[PDB]
């Protein structure tokens, strides 16, 4: 799993897991965008 | 182009400021040293060539610079002068100039604003002075008007009583110095076990040390000794924020020395403190968005620092400053003398004051001063000052005018003292600043004031009378250590001291009883009331803390007591020049070489059959030594050891007694027995013989094999025998050279007869240890026989039964009797084939290599 | 606190880490570069201290490449001898000793070592230079008997070796001379010792006499060892000096031999933080293979911070109880590391494995270090203490017939030694044509042969100066010198000598220009490959202030001869006090070793080094130095004498005689006359005394001894008894004081030792007379009353400079320690009053006319 500290500080704050989040960074790397996409359709499941 | 990715690097940057926000700085640092040690496994990869306290968190200097200034210029040449006037003399003297005028200032702020002399709480700062720099102590202190100008005149011609010793020297100036130096790397150890010391009092509540501060003042080149950096984990493990590095940076050819200290010291768990650039940087520094000054000074090594203390002011500004159109920027409104005055951290009061008070500040750690200076400040291209005897004055001309000294012109040649009279601005700030401190240091307490109500000999009684069972000399000396931990008196002041195998030792029953020292928070005590110091493998560590506690006496007068045991081939030989190093600060304790003898630690070998520690022990003028071979001589030798040291009569004195791991049968004390032990001999029995009378003395373990012999000459070949207990050889030769010499200084009077010419006959005599033969033939001079045989174990240790190697090293029952037969053999007492039968009798390969060369 | 927050930790360390991951190392520099470059709001810093897990992750663990099982059998036999040998010298019951428990833990990390990395002597060079922790000494010889090196009559007299078919209870070369080669067992020597020996290693390949680069120098030890200021404090040395051919292998088992370490601590931490602080390549083999998936799976991260938290004294108690402790007291301390192992069963728990005990993290560890460039390796392997032993580690139970401690090791290691045979405490062997004997030999092979094993002897033949090369030292001086000049002119003589110019080792602790040695600076260089004539072929080795150091750098030179079959003559120069003081069991070291070198005592003698003092004046060095067996002292008082010894000593030692000896020189720093060399006086000045002269004298006749600085003065007493008193003499040079003291015990015990023969009569008392005799020395008075017994004459006084030093003029001190001409005198005269040949009134008037204080205190006193 690859993501910037900052990336990795904001998915311990909203409790998200970058084990089931895909990376379309540089070289596979979690991005903010990614994460919100994640938190976006996890929303969906209500 | 510039690079790749951008915003990776501003979410890597972001997130170091989103930390300095969850209270950063402290936590900052602890991620970042984090994240580099699991880089490095990865394959990547120090702090900045800077003052580590920056001008923003300096505290203001509360001194007058300007009267400190005039005063320190005053001690500054006083210190040449005295330098100076011995070298006039072309009598050998020596002396140092150029060590005191790199770290002058250093001292000078310590002495103006830190040092606490002894007071009404403490004994004070215990300050390790540099050695070399002693003209400049003496020099303070004569402007203190402790020291007169006939002392100052006799700097190093001490003799006749009027002088001043080279270096710090208690034995020598026992009201001045207070801790020996010179001889580098002791120093630095001495002072880490000094300030442990001082913590175990503390926690033991013996005595409220807090208040106290070690200071250990070192040349960057000392800690190339083993001994300078071998136990600095040691600061960090026992959280010694007692303690202060001062490393005088003025080594290393291509690299740092001051990266190389830094690295080590902060790897050690200390705390790091850089002083290297002056007050007048501040402005260049500041002044530098770039961070291109910051990275000049960084990339500039030890050697081209060097090569710009010997040009100009021209050159620095176009090899330096013109390296980079930044720090070219820096300087372009500078002058030449404006850019060659920038200072080096060292010689600057204001940067030297903020790293000894955030020193002061720092707990839990040990803290390290890298102060950068200049070698031979302030003395041109003398660095040569040979050239006063050649008449040249021009470099004593240039110090006085460098540190504007008020001398004439016509007065220099007569190498004048400055002297700041009653009344003056100097010598009002002078003594201001040292009264507040509490007075002056260094200065020494050679006695204790208060009275011990030490055990009396009657007290050991138990051991004074047979033992029921076979026991050892070092069951005896923890028994002995049981007895004195009953006294009220000074129970609570023994430092039994242990250099790891306590098991072997016999200590594990004290363990339980006082306890183990361990200042830290976690069947037997181990916690920071804990008695025993428990010292690992590390006989130089212990002989540190054995010296500290032996000194405390004076350091803090508080009489402590201590007893090192540990492998007695592991101590005069391993630890040897703490040894004369303790002689020198007057040490009062006692050393217990356990496990002695060649032959009797049997099974080890080569590195640890020790049959010579007497032989170096003697060597030390104020070690009393002993190698007793019965428990109640071990009780009579350490009861008298306790009085002479810890008495009254407080005699600067310590003891060596060596103890066996070997149980054998251990009588009695003959009745009034107390002297001859004390003094070194006294006839055990008279064997009753009527074919021939000899005498036989034996010590340690070899005595029972010596008896041994006087019953096989007695019942085997009807020759009588004085069997003679030897407590001390040396003491015995010692008092045979003072009435010797004596005699020969009064040669109109009687002649005094040594103590063992009185206890001893002219019947042939045979002595037999477990130590090499000048151990017993060192006497030979005072026995007052015609013959005189010794036997000893000459000759490396080996591994063996301890019967097998008493054979090799031909000191058992059957060799003392072939030398006892062979002497009256040739007295013409008994028949030649009568030894000759005996030797194959007792299985003697006459003929096997001299053990010595096997 | 001391973590903060751990998880924010993780997050930091995990970003670096998938960094790597995204073409990194280059990448993750440009990151944490300017990561540290925006810490201009905060700080910066050097401790860095990693995770409490294996330095070599199994991603980049290198293929095993031996036989693992077939290695598990041998070692398993190897464990077995080594208990069997320690256990049957215990049943003697003789105090013999001997180790197992530590050999136990540290059997694998040699066992490795042995099968894949230890080169033996070979032809191109000396192999790899082995330090063994001495207390592992029979597991070494359990394996060399398994080799067939050792029989079973040398086991069965393990630590029995006086009657010669036994063995050393642990590395002397002293005592085995073929088999043992560097001394260990006195801690803190191996490690330094080893560090000048690598150094060494490279100043021999720089200066183009050897090709040493094959050859790597391991050091064995303990983490208890550690505590020896020897240990680190010279580790500097190898990263200054780039010493890429030494490795530091350090045995944590968590525990010394009274307790643990450190316990509130951690010992494995603070080797890591100082090691790496000082520049070293540090390799923690912390965990064993059964840990790696456990590590692996876990994401939480809370098994390493577990790990990183816990300290010694946890684990010590963790391996003394059992699985189900370790399940609570470690694993239960966070809900993510007790779901770890909360389907494991307490002995599935309790078989997690340290580091140390498995070969696959063992070989990564030794095969990293051998790649590793630029600066020293230290290994820091994790190890259980007493490991397979079952608690009992009280094995000595076998006095009380008690095998159930025997039958668990049998057991644990799964010995091919049946039920019955157990009592007989049998030793096991590979027969030829079996699987292990075949591997066992066939891994020895491959590394050039066996180790550890030793040349005593060199092969090549030196083509020596002669006495008459040194020449103009044996005619009169044209100018006053000192005997520290003549000892520099001597090594020119040799720097001319075609065979032995190059093989010249001189050393020296900083402070030359204080021995006039900086004229051979600019002649010969000093070696500085890193950092004038500096450079990598600089022949002089400076040490800076660092006597064991440059000590080390001594012995490593001083047995080269053996080592590498390159003989090479150490000269070390230093200040004499300094010596056998400080690193005195260094001394006793190079004894073990069979060191052939000269120590140069420079600056001796307690009055000579006048103004500097209590801790400088040495007047007791020769006192030390004759502990020695094979330290051969000498105190010469002329420049000719220097020459004959230096001559004897090199044709000794390096001559074909080849002598397991070392000499000892005291040379001084004060100028005075020095005359030519008396015909024939050579075998006296070899031996330890000749008669210089003899003056006539009419009132009565005495004999006057002196050596060094203070001979010169007994020769002024000689004239003044002579021309004031008529009092004739025969006058001495005593070269050694101590030869003369060991050749006289040498004879003693002969005449003792054969009653039936004439007596032997010692070289002393063949040389002196009957005639009353005084010496005088800057020596205390021991160094001359040694000779007592041997001295022929019914008086024989001895003036000698007992007590501490202290700062004065050189006439002052002799004055004060009595031993000048004026004391001299007073000595002589007392004695012939005595005999009544003078009266009484004589001495009384000579002792106020040379202003003698007859009441001064006794200067060991003062």
């Amino acid at each position: 799993v690859h993501a910037t500290p900052l990336i990795r500080r904001l998915a311990r704050e909203f409790g998200v897991n970058l084990a089931k989040v895909k990376g379309t960074g540089r070289k596979g790397r979690i991005l903010r965008e990614d994460v919100q996409a994640y938190v976006k359709e996890a929303i969906k499941r209500a | 182009p510039n690079d790749v990715d951008p915003i990776e690097t501003r979410d890597w940057l972001q997130a170091i400021e989103s930390v300095i926000r969850e209270e950063g700085v402290e936590r900052a640092q602890y991620l970042i040293d984090q994240l580099l040690a699991e880089a490095r496994k990865g394959g990547v990869n120090i702090s900045n060539y800077i003052n580590t306290i920056p001008v923003e968190e300096q505290p203001e200097y509360p001194g007058n610079l300007e009267l400190e200034r005039r005063i320190r210029s005053a001690i500054r040449w006083n210190a040449i002068m005295t330098v100076l006037r011995a070298s006039k003399k072309d009598l050998e003297l020596g002396g140092h100039m150029a060590s005191f005028q790199s770290s002058a200032t250093i001292y000078d702020v310590c002495f103006n604003h830190f040092f606490r002399a002894r007071n009404e709480q403490d004994g004070g700062d215990l300050v390790y002075f540099q050695g070399h720099i002693s003209p400049g102590v003496y020099a303070r202190a004569f402007l203190e008007g402790r020291l007169t100008q006939e002392q100052l005149d006799n700097f190093r011609q001490e003799v006749h009583g009027n002088g001043l010793s080279s270096y710090p020297h208690p034995k020598l100036m026992p009201e001045f110095w207070q801790f020996p130096t010179v001889s580098m790397g002791l120093g630095p150890i001495g002072a880490i076990y000094q300030a442990k010391f001082l913590k175990y009092l503390e926690h033991r509540g013996l005595k409220d040390t807090s208040k106290q501060t070690v200071y250990a003042f070192l040349g960057d080149g000392e800690m190339d000794e083993p001994e300078s950096k071998g136990a600095i984990t040691i600061a960090t493990r026992e959280k010694l924020d007692n303690l202060v590095f001062v490393i005088n940076c003025n080594v290393t050819g291509n690299g740092k020395i001051i990266n190389e200290l830094e690295g080590i010291f902060e790897g050690a768990g200390w705390n790091v403190i850089k002083v290297m650039w002056g007050s007048r940087w501040d402005e260049l520094l500041r002044k530098d968005t770039s961070g291109k000054l910051i990275q000049l000074m960084n990339e500039t090594v030890d050697g081209d620092y060097q090569t710009f203390k010997s040009k100009d002011g021209a050159y620095v500004r176009e090899h330096f400053f013109g390296k980079y159109p930044e720090t070219a920027a820096l300087v372009a409104d500078w002058t030449d003398e404006q850019i060659w005055a920038l200072n080096r951290g060292g010689h600057d009061p204001k940067k030297i004051y903020a790293a000894f008070k955030k020193a002061q500040e720092t707990k839990g750690k040990a803290t390290v001063i890298l102060a950068h200076t200049i070698k031979g400040y302030g003395m041109g291209d003398a660095a040569i000052a040979h050239q006063v005897k050649k008449m040249n004055m021009d470099g004593v001309r240039h110090i006085r005018d460098r540190f504007n000294v008020p001398v004439s012109d016509a007065d220099i040649e007569k190498l004048p003292y400055i002297t700041f009279p009653e009344g003056s601005e100097e010598h009002t700030y002078l003594h201001a600043q040292r009264q507040k401190l509490h007075g002056y240091l260094p200065s020494r307490q050679p006695n204790f004031t208060e009275k011990l109500e030490l055990p009396s000999l009657q007290d050991f009684g138990a051991l004074l009378e047979e033992q029921s069972k076979e026991i050892s000399t070092t069951i005896a000396f923890v028994r002995a250590l049981n007895v004195m931990l009953k006294n009220k008196s000074i129970k609570d002041r023994l430092v039994p001291i242990i250099a790891d195998e306590a098991r072997t030792f016999g200590m594990e029953g004290l363990f339980r009883q006082i306890g183990i020292y361990s200042p830290n928070g976690q069947y037997y005590k181990e916690d920071e009331k804990g008695q025993i110091l428990q010292e690992g493998i590390n006989e130089l560590g212990a002989g540190c803390s054995w010296l500290a506690a032996a000194t405390s006496y004076s350091t803090n007068n508080l009489p402590m007591i201590p007893f090192y045991i540990y492998y007695s081939m592991f101590g005069f030989q391993r630890i040897g020049d703490l040894c004369w190093a303790a002689g020198d600060q007057q040490a009062r304790g006692f050393l217990i070489g356990g496990t002695s003898g060649r032959t009797t630690l049997n099974g080890e070998g080569l590195q640890h059959e020790d049959g010579h520690s007497h032989i170096q022990s003697l060597t030390i003028p104020n070690c009393i030594s002993y190698d007793p071979a019965y428990a109640y001589e071990v009780a009579v030798i350490m009861h008298d050891g306790l009085e002479r040291m810890y008495g009254e009569k407080q005699e600067n004195v310590y003891y060596y007694i060596t103890t066996l791991n070997e149980n054998y049968h251990m009588p009695a004390m003959p009745e009034g027995a107390e002297e001859g032990i004390r003094k070194g001999i006294y006839k055990l029995e008279t064997i009753e013989g009527s074919k021939g009378k000899v005498q036989l003395l034996g010590s340690g373990s070899i005595l029972r094999h010596v008896r041994e012999a006087a019953e096989i000459l007695a019942k085997d070949y009807g020759v009588g025998s004085d069997v003679y207990s030897v407590t001390s050889f040396t003491e015995l030769a010692r008092d045979g050279q003072d009435c010797e010499r004596w005699n020969m200084l009064h040669p109109l009077e009687t002649p005094r007869v040594p103590y063992i010419a009185q206890v001893m006959n002219d019947a042939p005599a045979v002595a037999s240890t477990d130590y090499m033969k000048l151990f017993a033939e060192q006497v030979r001079t005072y026995v007052p026989a015609d013959d005189y045989r010794v036997l000893g174990t000459d000759g490396f240790g080996r591994s063996d039964s301890r019967e097998n190697l008493r054979h090799h090293f031909e000191v058992d029952a059957s060799y003392v009797v072939v030398a006892a037969l062979g002497e009256l053999a040739k007295r013409g007492e008994i028949d030649k084939k009568v030894v000759a039968d005996a030797i194959a009798k007792f299985n003697i390969d006459a003929d096997k290599v001299n053990p010595r060369l096997a």
